[PDB]
C-alpha cells in the first residue's frame, strides 16, 4: 500500500505473482523444450507469439520486434495480460497455428545447426507465415528452380556468379558457365550448409558423387531466405525422386535421407596435417577445406568385416583405424577432438554393411 | 599484408587485391583507405590494425552487416591469415598475412 503523510510513498514489495504464474506454465504439456529449436528447459517467451524459446532463440526473436516482443520468464516483470496470453496459448498451440502446413520434406533446425538456418526457420513460421499460407511455399514446391549463385572456381578459388537450375522433371541440379556446364542427378547430390568452412554465413555445400568420386561445389546467396529455399528444394527434389525411386518406402524412412549432415570435421595428422571429413563410413582428407575432390578417402566398415578403431599410437594423441588390409594411423591436437573422432569412427564399426556399402568398400 | 577480393573475376578488368596499412580505414567515404562502395556499406564501415607485434585486429563500427569466417561480429576480433570477411551485402574479402 501506502506511507502516512504527505510523501504518500508506494510500496511494492517482493511478490513478483507474475513471474511466479509465468514459470507454473512451463510445466505444461508441449512446453517442455524450445519452441524453435528443440532445445530443453526454455526459459524465455514471447509474449506476443505465445511461445516458450531457449536464449539463443529469443535473440533471434529480438530482430523481429514487429511480431515478437521476448521477455525473460525469471530475470523480466510481466504484466497480467501477458501472462494470460502465455496461459491461453504456448507451445502446442503455436504449433497448430504457425506448423500447420510445413512440407514433410522442409528441413527443421536443432541446436547446432547454423545461424542461418535457425534464424530463416523462426522467419518462415512467424514472420512470413509461410505454413499457414501455402502459396508462400512455392519457391521450393514448383519442381522447378532457376537463379544465379556465388560459386567458388574450382581452382582458382574465386567466388563467381553462375546460372542454376534444379529441374525436378529432368531430375537434376544444373549450373552454366560465364548448354549447361554441369548437370548432376539428384540420386547422387548431397547438400549441407557449411558457413565457417566456405567463410560465409549462408554457404551451402553441395556434393555430388560420381563413379566413387566426390564433387565438392560451394556456393552462397546475398539473400539468406534464397539460399534456404534452395537447400530445401533440393531437399524437394530429392524426396521426390526417392518417392518414385523407393516406391513402397514410408515418407518417415526417406526424410531422413534427405540430405546428410557430417558427423565430424576437422584437421588432423595423419605426419602432415590434413583436413578430415567423416561422410557416413567415409573419410576423406584434403589440403584445404574447400578443396574440389578429396586427397584421398578411407573406408570404416564394421567390426565384422575386419575393421577397428584403435586409441593411442602403437600432434599429443593418437587414433588408429585397423583395416582388413592395412592400418590407418591419426594424430589428434586434443582429446576432446580425440574423442569426438573415435566417437565417429565407432559409429560405422558398430553398424552392420548394407550391399552398397561392400560395392563402396571393394573400391577401397 | 593485403585482402584479396573473392569476388574478382580473374578474366575481367578486376581489381583483386587491397594492401593492409598498420590503421586501415574500410568504407564508402572518400576520407577511407580501402574505399568500398556497394549495398550495405557504410562510409565509415570497418577498422584494421596492425599491431607493432604483428597481430591483425578488425574493429567493425556500429550497425554495419560484418562476418568472420561465416559468423557475425559486433565487437574487436582477431584475424589469421586465410580469414574470411563479409562487409555489406556482397563485399567478400579473403586475408593475406605474411
Ligand atoms: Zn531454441
Amino acid at each position: 500500500h501506502h506511507s502516512s503523510g504527505r510523501e504518500n510513498l508506494y510500496f511494492q514489495g517482493m511478490a513478483k505473482e507474475r513471474r511466479r504464474a509465468v514459470l507454473e506454465l512451463l510445466q505444461r504439456p508441449g512446453n517442455a523444450r524450445c519452441a524453435d529449436c528443440g532445445a530443453p528447459d526454455p526459459d524465455w517467451a514471447s509474449y506476443t507469439l505465445g511461445v516458450f524459446i531457449c536464449l539463443s532463440c529469443s535473440g533471434i526473436h529480438r530482430n523481429i520486434p514487429q511480431v515478437s516482443k521476448v521477455k525473460s520468464v525469471r530475470l523480466d516483470a510481466w504484466e497480467e495480460a501477458q501472462v494470460e496470453f502465455m496461459a491461453s496459448h504456448g507451445n502446442d498451440a503455436a504449433r497448430a497455428r504457425f506448423e500447420s502446413k510445413v512440407p514433410s520434406f522442409y528441413y527443421r533446425p536443432t541446436p547446432s545447426d547454423c545461424q542461418l538456418l535457425r534464424e530463416q526457420w523462426i522467419r518462415a513460421k512467424y514472420e512470413r507465415q509461410e505454413f499457414i499460407y501455402p502459396e508462400k511455399q512455392e519457391p521450393y514446391s514448383a519442381g522447378y528452380r532457376e537463379g544465379f549463385l556465388w560459386k567458388r572456381g574450382r581452382d582458382n578459388g574465386q567466388f563467381l556468379s553462375r546460372k542454376f537450375v534444379l529441374t525436378e522433371r529432368e531430375g537434376a541440379l544444373k549450373y552454366f558457365n560465364r548448354e549447361p556446364k554441369a548437370v548432376m542427378k539428384i540420386e547422387h547430390l548431397n547438400a549441407t550448409f557449411q558457413p565457417a568452412k566456405i567463410g560465409h554465413p549462408h554457404g551451402l555445400q553441395v556434393t555430388y558423387l560420381k563413379d566413387n568420386s566426390t564433387r565438392n561445389i560451394f556456393i552462397y546467396h546475398e539473400d539468406g531466405k534464397e539460399i534456404v529455399d534452395w537447400f530445401n528444394a533440393l531437399r524437394a527434389a530429392r524426396f521426390h525422386y526417392l518417392q518414385v525411386a523407393f516406391p513402397g518406402a514410408s515418407d518417415a524412412d526417406l526424410v531422413p535421407k534427405l540430405s546428410r549432415n557430417y558427423l565430424k570435421e576437422g584437421y588432423m595428422e595423419k605426419f602432415r596435417k590434413r583436413w578430415f571429413t567423416m561422410d557416413d563410413r567415409r573419410l576423406m582428407y584434403f589440403k584445404d577445406p574447400l578443396d574440389a575432390f578429396a586427397r584421398g578417402e578411407v573406408f570404416i566398415g564394421s567390426k565384422e568385416s575386419g575393421y577397428t578403431v584403435l586409441h593411442g599410437f602403437p600432434w599429443p594423441h593418437g587414433i588408429t583405424i585397423v583395416t582388413p588390409d592395412r592400418k590407418f594411423l591419426f594424430a589428434c591436437e586434443t582429446e576432446s577432438d580425440q574423442r569426438e573422432w573415435v566417437a565417429a569412427f565407432q559409429k560405422a564399426v558398430d553398424r552392420p554393411m548394407l550391399p552398397q556399402e561392400y560395392a563402396v568398400e571393394a573400391h577401397f | 599484408c593485403f585482402l584479396v577480393n573473392l569476388n574478382a573475376d580473374p578474366a575481367l578488368n578486376e581489381l583483386l587485391v587491397y594492401y593492409l596499412k598498420e590503421h586501415t580505414l574500410i568504407g564508402s567515404a572518400n576520407s577511407q583507405d580501402i574505399q568500398l562502395c556497394g549495398m550495405g556499406i557504410l562510409p565509415e564501415h570497418c577498422i584494421i590494425d596492425i599491431t607493432s607485434e604483428g597481430q591483425v585486429m578488425l574493429t567493425p563500427q556500429k550497425n554495419t552487416r560484418t562476418f568472420v569466417n561465416g559468423s557475425s561480429v559486433s565487437s574487436p576480433i582477431q584475424l589469421h591469415h586465410g580469414d574470411r570477411i563479409l562487409w555489406g551485402n556482397n563485399h567478400f574479402f579473403r586475408l593475406n598475412l605474411p
